[PDB]
This record gives C-alpha cells, sequence and structure tokens, in this order.
RNA sequence: CCAGGAUGUUGGCUUAGAAGCAGCCAUCAUUUAAAGAAAGCGUAAUAGCUCAGUCGAGUCGGCCUGCGCGGAAGA
C-alpha cells in the first residue's frame, strides 16, 4: 500500500478537513478522476481504486496518484477502557477535499478513460467526476 | 473573433460577486496598456460554451462593453471548485 | 436468378477428383451422391487441367441428379502458383514478407470469362489486386 | 442518419445533369424484385452490370424540375425507378421488356424517348420496333 | 520407456573392475539420468472413432466429439444416418460409450480402434508424477 | 427472477419499465435478465 | 411499419474446419439511395437469422438544475 516510508513522528492529532482543494486541474495526463465529496481515503481505498483502473486498462497507457495518505490513524481495540494513552497506528488516511484530483491517466482513449475510473470509483467512499485535460 | 458582450459593474467584493452567480454571471477584470482596470460581468453560459474552444485562450478576443470592442486576450481563469461553472476570468489588453 | 434451393461448396482441389479424407460424404448427404461426383464433375474437368481448387453450387429438385454448373475458382488459387510461394508468410505485417507486382496476376485473373462484374477492363482488373497485398505483400503495381 | 446539405445539393445536381443529356428515361416499378433478376437485368443493358437503378420521386422530382421537364408527376407514384441512356441508342426498351416478360403494362408507368413523352400503352411499341 | 535411439560414444575401465556385471549397472544410471534430463512427457492412446447416430442425431454426436476435446476428421453418410471419424484420447473416451448411447437413447452405436500414441495434456502431466 | 436495489440493462432486449411504482426489467431473449426493485 | 440489407470473397495466414461473427492481421475495392472484408445470437464448418421506396413534420441525447422513485425489514 502507500505510505511514509519514514515520519518524523508516529502519531498525529484529529485534524479538521476543512476548505477547499489544490489539485484540480491535471498536469500529466490527458485525463483523470477527480474528487467531488469530502472525506479521507485509506491506503486501501487508494490501492484498490488503482488495481480497478490499471486492470480496466491492460498494461497500457499510464497512471498517476496524485493523492497520498501520509496521515497516520490510531484507534483502540474492544475491552479498552477510555484514555490510558492515544491508541495505536493502524492505517494511514488522506484528506480529500471537494476539486481534488485523485488519480490520472493518458496513453488510452477517453471511451476506456471513463470505463477505467468507473470500476475505479466504486472502490471509493466519496463521489467522484470525470475530468479532461484542459489547456491554461 | 469572439464576441463577449459585457457590462461595467456597479459593485465589487465578493458580497456583489457572489450574487452575480446566482444569476447565471460572474466577476471579471481586463487590466494592461496604460488604460485603468475595468469591472466587467459576463454571462455564464455563454462564456461558459466560448470558453470550451481551445481557440479562445489562444485567438484574440473582443469584449463588447458600452458600445466598445476591446481587444483583449485570455490570461488567467478561475475554475469552480469541483462544478463545470466559471469563477472569474483576467483579461488583457493587446 | 430465383431463390435458396441447396448450393453448397467444400472443396480442396480439381485434382482430388470426389476425395474422403477432406470431406467425402459432407458433399452429398441432401441430395448428392458420393459417386457421380467424378461422372458429371469431371464431364470436363479432366479436358483441361486439374490442379486449381474449383467449387461449384448444387442446385437439387428431385430427379435423383443434379445440373450443378460450374464456374470460375477462387482468385486465391492463383497466390500459390500464378503470384508466388504457396505459402510461408512467417510474420503478418511485421515484415512485407513477399511482393507481387502490377503484371503479375494481370493476365491471370483475366481468363475469367463467367465472373467479375463490369467489363471495364481496369476497374474489374485491378479488383483481383487488392488481396494479393492484403497478406503483407508489397504493391509492386 | 441523413445527410447534409451540402452533401444534398450534389446528388440532385448529378443526377439532373445527367439528365439533361439523357436520350432517354424510363421509369417503372420494380418492387418485389431480387438481386440476382437486378443484376442480370444489368448485364443485359450492358456488360458493366451498371443498369437500372432506383431513386425517390422527389430526387427525380426536383431532378426532373431543375432540368426543363413537364408532365411525369404520374410517373412518379410510390415505388419509382429509372433507367436512362446517356450513349447509344435509347432503343434498349425492348431489353428491359422482355425482361419483365409481364402480359400486361401497368409496371411500366412511362418514360421519355428523345424528349419526347410517351405513355405506358407507348412501351410495346418501341419494344417491337425493328432493327 | 519407449520410441528412443540411445548411442555410446566415449567410457574406460579401471584397476581391478571391468566386468560384465561393472557396466552392466555402469548403463543403468546414464539411461535414468538421460531421460529426466531430455524434457519428459507423457503419451496417452488414440482411438480412431466412427459413430453411426440417425441421420437426426449426427449433429449431437458431433458436438459431443467436440467437446470430448476430439478432432474431427470428417463424417461419413451410411444410409440415412451418419459415420463421424475421429480421434479421441482413449483416457478421454472416459464413458463416451454411455454418453453416446444416452442421447441416442442407443440409436448410435460405435466401434473404437487404436490408431497411434501422442503427447499428452500439460494438465494431465503433472497429475502423473507422484 | 434476480431481485436486487441494482438494476440495468444488460443486453439490447432490454427495458426498464415501471409498474405500480417498481422498477422492473422485462427481456424476451434471457429470462436471466429478469429483475426486480430499481 | 412495410422495405431492401448484394458482389470480388469461402479476404490472406493458421486449423479438423473458420466463410463478417475462435484467433492473428489487413480493412482496399465495388455496383449505389446505402451495405462494415462486419454489431449480437446462432453453425461441427455452411445455412438461418439481421444492426449499421412509401408515409409526411417531427425526431435524437449529453450538460446544469427543481421536485420525486427504488435502495428501506423488529418485536
Ligand atoms: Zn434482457
Amino acid at each position: 500500500m502507500l505510505q511514509p516510508k519514514r515520519t518524523k513522528f508516529r502519531k498525529m492529532h484529529k485534524g479538521r478537513n476543512r476548505g477547499l482543494a489544490q489539485g484540480t486541474d491535471v498536469s500529466f495526463g490527458s485525463f483523470g478522476l477527480k474528487a467531488v465529496g469530502r472525506g479521507r481515503l485509506t491506503a486501501r481505498q487508494i490501492e484498490a481504486a488503482r488495481r480497478a483502473m490499471t486492470r480496466a486498462v491492460k498494461r497500457q497507457g499510464k497512471i498517476w496518484i496524485r493523492v497520498f495518505p501520509d496521515k497516520p490513524i490510531t484507534e483502540k481495540p474492544l475491552a479498552v477502557r477510555m484514555g490510558k494513552g492515544k491508541g495505536n497506528v493502524e492505517y494511514w488516511v488522506a484528506l480529500i477535499q471537494p476539486g481534488k484530483v485523485l488519480y490520472e491517466m493518458d496513453g488510452v482513449p477517453e471511451e476506456l478513460a471513463r470505463e477505467a475510473f468507473k470500476l475505479a470509483a466504486a472502490k471509493l467512499p466519496i463521489k467522484t467526476t470525470f475530468v479532461t485535460k484542459t489547456v491554461m | 473573433m469572439f464576441t463577449i458582450n459585457a457590462e461595467v459593474r456597479k459593485e465589487q467584493g465578493k458580497g456583489a460577486s457572489r450574487r452575480l452567480r446566482a444569476a447565471n454571471k460572474f466577476p471579471a477584470i481586463i487590466y494592461g496598456g496604460k488604460e485603468a482596470p475595468l469591472a466587467i460581468e459576463l454571462d455564464h453560459d455563454k462564456v461558459m460554451n466560448m470558453q470550451a474552444k481551445a481557440e479562445f485562450y489562444s485567438e484574440v478576443l473582443t469584449i463588447v462593453v458600452d458600445g466598445k470592442e476591446i481587444k483583449v486576450k485570455a490570461q488567467d481563469v478561475q475554475r469552480h471548485p469541483y462544478k463545470p461553472k466559471l469563477q472569474h476570468i483576467d483579461f488583457v489588453r493587446a | 436468378a430465383k431463390k435458396v434451393q441447396a448450393y453448397v461448396k467444400l472443396q480442396v482441389a480439381a485434382g482430388m477428383a470426389n476425395p474422403s479424407p477432406p470431406v467425402g460424404p459432407a458433399l452429398g448427404q441432401q441430395g448428392v451422391n458420393i459417386m457421380e461426383f467424378c461422372k458429371a464433375f469431371n464431364a470436363k474437368t479432366d479436358s483441361i487441367e486439374k490442379g486449381l481448387p474449383i467449387p461449384v453450387v448444387i442446385t437439387v429438385y428431385a430427379d435423383r441428379s443434379f445440373t450443378f454448373v460450374t464456374k470460375t475458382p477462387p482468385a486465391a488459387v492463383l497466390l500459390k502458383k500464378a503470384a508466388g510461394i504457396k505459402s510461408g508468410s512467417g510474420k503478418p505485417n511485421k515484415d512485407k514478407v513477399g511482393k507481387i507486382s502490377r503484371a503479375q496476376l494481370q493476365e491471370i485473373a483475366q481468363t475469367k470469362a463467367a465472373d467479375m462484374t463490369g467489363a471495364d477492363i481496369e476497374a474489374m482488373t485491378r479488383s483481383i489486386e487488392g488481396t494479393a497485398r492484403s497478406m503483407g505483400l508489397v504493391v509492386e503495381d | 442518419m441523413a445527410l447534409n446539405l451540402q452533401d444534398k445539393q450534389a446528388i440532385v445536381a448529378e443526377v439532373s445533369e445527367v439528365a439533361k443529356g439523357a436520350l432517354s428515361a424510363v421509369v417503372a416499378d420494380s418492387r418485389g424484385v431480387t438481386v440476382d433478376k437486378m443484376t442480370e437485368l444489368r448485364k443485359a443493358g450492358r456488360e458493366a452490370g451498371v443498369y437500372m437503378r432506383v431513386v425517390r420521386n422527389t430526387l427525380l422530382r426536383r431532378a426532373v424540375e431543375g432540368t426543363p421537364f413537364e408532365c411525369l408527376k404520374d410517373a412518379f407514384v410510390g415505388p419509382t425507378l429509372i433507367a436512362y441512356s446517356m450513349e447509344h441508342p435509347g432503343a434498349a426498351a425492348r431489353l428491359f421488356k422482355e425482361f419483365a416478360k409481364a402480359n400486361a403494362k401497368f409496371e411500366v408507368k412511362a418514360a421519355a424517348f428523345e424528349g419526347e413523352l410517351i405513355p405506358a400503352s407507348q412501351i410495346d411499341r418501341l419494344a417491337t420496333l425493328p432493327t | 520407456v519407449v520410441d528412443m535411439g540411445i548411442r555410446l560414444h566415449f567410457g574406460s575401465y579401471h584397476d581391478v573392475d571391468s566386468s560384465e556385471l561393472a557396466f552392466k549397472l555402469a548403463a543403468s544410471i546414464a539411461f535414468k539420468e538421460g531421460f529426466k534430463k531430455a524434457k519428459p512427457v507423457l503419451l496417452e492412446p488414440i482411438m480412431k472413432v466412427e459413430v453411426e447416430t440417425p441421420e437426426e442425431n449426427t449433429g449431437d454426436v458431433i458436438g459431443d466429439l467436440s467437446r470430448r476435446r476430439g478432432m474431427l476428421k470428417g463424417q461419413e453418410s451410411e444410409v440415412t444416418g451418419v459415420k463421424i471419424h475421429a480421434e479421441v484420447p482413449l483416457s478421454e473416451m472416459f464413458g463416451y460409450a454411455t454418453q453416446l448411447r444416452s442421447l441416442t437413447k442407443g440409436r448410435a452405436s460405435y466401434t473404437m480402434e487404436f490408431l497411434k500414441y501422442d503427447e499428452a495434456p500439460s494438465n494431465v502431466a503433472q497429475a502423473v508424477i507422484e | 427472477m434476480k431481485v436486487r436495489a441494482s438494476v440495468k440493462k444488460l443486453c439490447r432486449n432490454c427495458k426498464i419499465v415501471k409498474r405500480d411504482g417498481v422498477i422492473r426489467v422485462i427481456c424476451s431473449a434471457e429470462p436471466k435478465h429478469k429483475q426486480r426493485q430499481g
């Protein structure tokens, strides 16, 4: 999966996800999957979403991952009293703001593009929209 | 080439800008040369279809405001956070 | 010139007179005899030359025998002894493989006097030069 | 689909230019016929396998209109097929006549031999003309 | 082990041995090594099959043979019936006898003769080793 | 037929009809394409 | 809606056999109003289905958005 090979810190606070997103336009490929809803994508959701599109396109073209977890999440198991120290990291998520270019694709037709991202978007928790590279 | 009917704005600020986006309109500005900037309010739909063409960002544009054709050029454009709409476009006198 | 009324077509060559391994009882199970394919068939086949896969209609009514009129064979049979090699293409288009030409297959597809549309000896002539290049072969026309 | 304006102007413009030089243009009904029959009719008229083509009453109406022609609307009723001759004697009426091998005539609505209109009762008159 | 040509090209004898017993054994190990070294493969018996099945169950017998991974050679017409010729692994003939009589109420019958040995099908080549 | 919230047109002979207030998928080439609860 | 929906050619290689309809390629030409070296089903290979002149003015489906539908089964 996708996760920081090294971090200056192991744990991190809650961190609220407010405001819009930065990456809204595609600057690597001709197409790509854009986000519309609000939430967070885990390493599993991202990886699983990659396999879908990457599989729907056989072994041609190229895909990019504009997003990245880089955010540890701690959780406490069952039969555990509150407190007693912060929980332990179980997985890493990535804050996705409305307009975050999730993935991108290039080297394949426009029709095959939607189909690819269509099977990948179904893996994503939040809604998404298909976008095409625009000039300026 | 691309004729874009425009009208000088009567009030600036995000407050007025928002009221424009709630009526199929969006804020704009034409700067450049020795002339002073001019607030402009272009139609959403109209410009929404004109920007769809790559020739809109390449070829020169002709904005008609108060009976005046100013040959400008698309400098920059701000698109909606996630919807296929426009927020503001900057034009340069050329 | 009328409608559907039996008209199969399965052969391997003009030499094999009523074969068995390739087809056999397959050329006669509805109204054709797996024996008379030498009487009416070679009624004039051995009078010319046997070596070109020539198919033929059937046309059966109910009068035992059949009145099938043999006609011009495929133009592909002319790509093994009239165009060049008999086979072996190696690679489809990754290589130009072989190559025909103008003069080639020119007076070879002209002999046809029972097929081809339009007598224009220029439009119906080049009509038998497309496939000769469709198999990766080059055009020396 | 359909044909664009500019793409339709040529179609009619062509059938019209060929009607100004056509020495003949017989009209008849060809419904229930097969390709083997159509081809046979084409092979008889010209070894080129090109002869007798089906066209709408409109494409023909404005084609026969684009050219100084009158009194032919009656020949354009429902299924219509034209047969013109740009070269050689337009006496090729015997070919189709014998092809239809019909004891009647109706099918061969009308025609225009050498700029001269002719009904259906005259299709036989020309089909019986000596060499 | 069958269908193989063995050649001898070099050797030698030594200080005490050199006996019919010595070289008899010397030949054993040489063969075992070679057979395992020259890409081994199975050889199953292929049978020539002639299936008479009405004139109406003919097309049904063909399709059944095609599924049995057989290879049709051509069908002969006999009376108001048909005789289908084809090759099929005695291995895979497995139950054709009855599967054929089932789709014909017994109408059909068939004869089976040995024809030749051919190289097995990868999938089956793995199940043999044990 | 197979009932499930999701209903689509598999083959080209599919038809999305509404009866009484429930989306259905009628077919005339494959009984398996019959759906319900759309 | 009633129609037509062809010809070179079963295109060439491969194959038991592939002919639009396993699969590699190739995808020109043709008589035309139009017909792809072929959409889906179907054949063991064929066959057989079949999608892409009349009638006389309306028809086709993407975008943004309002209001609804199914998704929704507890004592
Ligand atoms: Zn269905």
